[PDB]
């Protein structure tokens, strides 16, 4: 009995609903890229922790107004000054240096003229302040940027470089994050050879393992190569058991249609005792796409049995697998980014929703990018065109018409 | 958001 | 003497013109992600290498037309068949199995009915072919997809997962690519502490080293952490010499304005004998941004002395450093992707071109994303807003107006 | 392509 | 249709 | 202005 055709919407929501969120671990902040915080992060110090000059210039008393001032010393970066500025006096300051006691404003060097220096020309002695400073001018008070006790990053934040910098700033060098999924990939088929092999009669090289492992690695997840498994139930069960032991997620390709030696659904159900949530999807390509869960000792393993056809395997990996992995690593909304683009070519619509790799390109002062289906040879696919199902209204789309494109590449 | 592609009405 | 203010356009083209393309190396195909091919890649075999069924069904003689046929055996994946189909006969085939001699079309199982099998139900004996096959139907002839001798990937291709899969397909497991730049990063300043440090009087933690190293790592390039260097010329020269020895690219931050202990430009020029191409840029932020080259024994080293202010450092790293690194690793057009977006807020224009990190978001059936300047807390910046310089015409931009945004994040 | 931001005329 | 002017949302 | 109809490029 073939599995029912599942709608694309039901298949997608089933994957996101049934996929678990992994547990947490503590990592070093420098390893945080792409991770999601599983804790709020608080500042234990003020930034700045002293009142800090915004400018190279002089720390003044604003009430002194403009005029000729004695320079009593310098506040240099990294040193707490010892002197107090009294009416009629200033102190040289650089950007980020602490404001001495008695000063309440900074005048930038451009609003001054130097009168007298040392014979050595090594120390400034007297400066003319040309402006009326507003009290507080060109000073960052204590805690201006960050206050001690302030939550600087919330749980659920998907971190990039600026978040790593903020953790460095506040000295929070160890953070709780969700784990990344470990993803095991196997290919299936008596016809497959390794990429390293010379061909033999009746055989081809396995490409899907390489393309799927590279797709998963591109997203920063650790992988396990489970090799090529023959079209026989004992070997497939042994290979799945190894995947279940070593990984959070198992991806197979091939063996999921209704051919004589397409064995994966029987093994998953009868031999492995997994729950197949769907075994066919009304989509083009990807009709035999299969999703299963296996609950062992309160851990949920995820199994994607993708179609053998290489184009089908990479398309379905992008539609179902990548969003699942994003939910497992803690991303709150793991759905892919969908943009609007202009079709570069007429297309006939299928009764199934249809998906095709494409390259998005932005032209001069055009608001929408163009989507060109796979010098364009020099660029990798960065989109998956998402064509609507044919209706009595729409049977075809034309060049220039606006379509949905899922981002799968950096633009 | 929808995983199935849509036609544009504008 | 302060360096001249360089226009943003001149500074950008100067970086791309003066940056070298690195040499080549041979890598394993599985390490190819993000690499650029430095050779054309040819197929040494046909794909498919035998005539291959598109379908699960039967290999027939089209000339026999519809009717009741003797099944003489099965062509299974991975096995070269030995039998010849004669008029009145068929052979069972699965998808990707070889077409036996004497057959010239495949009829899919849905266009057939089984009559007689074995008592064991193990072998099919006679099938009714319900359709008139077109000769060649549902067969991929030898070389249909790839011909022996065909160039499958050109030099200059920036590889992603599908290109790795194609290399696996054709069995080209070793490829010539451009090297990736090794990028050394140092921070400068007597006020800086490591992220791991508790604060001491007058000091702050170094954030730029973390944020810049993470920015470079995000793009897949190897890095070298050169630590914190004090505000003194001997230490800065020693640290630059170490960078020059260990890396292709040296990034510093701080010490590039006109403050008393801002020493980097003097060291680069007088002590290191580098060529400073620009030392100030008419941009906001990033006024003191400095770019230098140093030619040693026919190798060009690249030095970016970025501003100390953390926001300035990350913005300038994205504008100048990342495109330079893309040219060094062989990308033919290393410029960043610029998209059009709608401003989420009114903005006053500066006389300088102004740049600010933002988050791009696509709303339901809206052609243009919105750019929101830095649940939005849960997302990392993925754009740099590129605001035009103020003119007598435009002094301000309004919410909803269309602006340029540089992609710096996966969308 | 320009590295300096532009105004939109449409 | 409205006789009072409206703002444009696209 | 043209009296002959034109195609739209945007
Ligand atoms: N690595 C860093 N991390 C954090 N803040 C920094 C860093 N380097 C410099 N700063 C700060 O940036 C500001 C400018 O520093 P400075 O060395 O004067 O930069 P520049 O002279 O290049 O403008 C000061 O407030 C300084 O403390
Ligand atoms: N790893 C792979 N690399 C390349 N081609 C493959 C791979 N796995 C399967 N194929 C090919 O894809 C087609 C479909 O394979 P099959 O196992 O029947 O997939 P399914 O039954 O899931 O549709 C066949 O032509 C097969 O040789
Ligand atoms: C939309 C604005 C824009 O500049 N382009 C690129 C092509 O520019 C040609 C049109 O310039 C202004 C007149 N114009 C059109 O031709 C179409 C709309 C429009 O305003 C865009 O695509
Ligand atoms: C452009 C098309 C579109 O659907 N949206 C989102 C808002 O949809 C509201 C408008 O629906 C149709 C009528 N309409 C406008 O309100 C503005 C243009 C337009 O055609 C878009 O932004
Ligand atoms: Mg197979
Ligand atoms: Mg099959
Ligand atoms: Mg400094
Ligand atoms: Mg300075
Ligand atoms: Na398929
Ligand atoms: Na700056």
């Amino acid at each position: 009995s073939p599995f029912p055709l599942t709608s694309m919407d039901k298949a997608f929501i089933t994957v996101l609903e049934m996929t678990p969120v992994l547990g947490t671990e503590i990592i070093n902040y420098r390893d945080g890229m792409g991770r999601v915080l599983a804790q709020d992060v608080y500042a234990k110090d003020n930034l700045p922790p002293f009142p800090a000059s915004v400018k190279d210039g002089y720390a003044v008393r604003a009430a002194d107004g403009p005029g000729d001032r004695f320079i009593i010393g310098e506040s240099q970066a990294g040193e707490q000054p010892t002197q107090t500025v009294m009416p009629g006096q200033v102190m040289r300051v650089t950007t980020g240096a602490p404001i001495p006691c008695g000063a309440d404003a900074v005048v930038q060097v451009e609003d001054t003229e130097l009168i007298r220096e040392s014979d050595d020309g090594t120390e400034e002695l007297e400066v003319r302040i040309l402006v009326q400073a507003r009290p507080g001018q060109d000073i960052r008070p204590i805690g201006h940027d960050i206050k001690r006790g302030e939550c600087v990053l919330a749980k659920g934040t998907h971190m990039g470089p600026s978040e790593i910098g903020l953790l460095a700033t506040v000295g929070v060098t160890e953070v709780e994050v969700n784990k990344f999924p470990v993803v095991a990939v196997m290919s299936t088929g008596n016809e497959l050879l390794n990429p390293e092999d010379d061909l033999l009669p009746g055989k081809i090289r396995d490409s899907n393992r390489s393309t799927l492992l590279a797709t998963i690695q591109e997203h920063g997840y650790p992988t396990i190569n489970l090799g090529i498994v023959g079209d026989n139930p004992d070997d497939l069960l042994n290979a799945l058991n190894e995947g279940i032991s070593r990984a959070d997620v198992i991806i197979t390709s091939g063996g999921v249609s209704m051919g004589e030696k397409d064995y994966l659904k029987q093994v998953l159900d009868i031999d492995l005792h997994a729950q197949i949530h769907f075994g066919r999807v009304f989509m083009k390509p990807g009709l035999p796409t299969t999703f299963a869960t296996l609950d062992i000792d309160g851990v949920r393993k995820i199994i994607f049995a993708l179609p053998g056809n290489p184009v089908s395997a990479v398309v379905t990996c992008n539609l179902f697998v990548v969003p699942a992995l994003r939910k497992m690593q803690g991303i709150l909304d793991p759905r892919p980014t969908i943009i609007k683009a202009r079709l570069s070519c007429d297309v006939k619509l299928d009764p199934r929703p249809e998906y095709h790799r494409c390259i998005l390109t932005w032209h001069h002062q055009e608001p929408l990018p163009w989507a060109q289906s796979t010098l364009m040879s020099m660029r990798s696919a960065n989109g998956l065109l998402m064509l609507p199902p044919k209706t009595e209204q729409y049977v075809e789309l034309h060049k220039g018409e606006v379509v949905d494109v899922m981002v799968i590449g950096r633009l | 958001f929808n995983i199935v592609g849509t036609t544009y009405p504008c």
